[PDB]
């Protein structure tokens, strides 16, 4: 079973990025 | 030949605040079914430089990965693997390699009996 649809990306500010990443720690990308 | 930038990925435990902020829109929630795989197409913004994404689930893990579609030519950005995004919020980023379409794969093909509720946001930076 499969599905697909499109979603427009919203603009993210610098302070938005900082707000998120200030709480976050690195995670594995490629395992 | 065009080189692809490595992506970055993070995790944060503030998962309740995330969902609660997401649920305030319907177009930000997905219900991946049993054995189903949902692909979210995210076109590169004409005035953008990076992709940024967030996602999380309820109660169960899910397969996540990212591909880049050229414009059917594909580049593997984030290999598909199961993430414990029911315990934490997974965020990530990737520099636009060009004009095209990112393919965010929410893979629940391995689950026989459990549907996965998916909260997510996709962005771009100027
Ligand atoms: O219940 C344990 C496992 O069952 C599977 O169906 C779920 O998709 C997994 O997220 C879970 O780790």
């Amino acid at each position: 079973s499969e599905r697909t649809f499109e979603t427009a990306p919203s603009e993210i500010d610098a302070d938005e990025v900082l707000e998120i990443l200030s709480k976050s720690k690195p995670a594995p990308t490629h395992l | 030949l065009p080189v692809i930038a490595a992506p970055s990925m993070w995790t944060r435990p503030q998962i309740k605040d995330f969902k609660e902020k997401i649920q305030q829109d319907a177009d930000s929630v997905i219900t991946v079914g049993r054995g189903e795989v949902v692909t979210v197409r995210v076109p590169t913004h004409e005035e953008g430089s990076y992709l940024f994404w967030e996602f999380a689930t309820d109660n169960y893990d899910i397969g996540f990965g990212v591909y880049f579609e050229w414009t059917p030519l594909l580049d593997e950005i984030v290999p598909v693997y199961r993430r414990d995004c029911h315990e934490e919020v997974y965020a990530g980023s990737h520099q636009y390699p060009g004009r095209g379409v990112y393919l965010l794969k929410f893979d629940n093909s391995y689950s026989l009996w459990r549907s996965k509720s998916v909260y997510y946001r996709v962005y771009y930076t100027r």
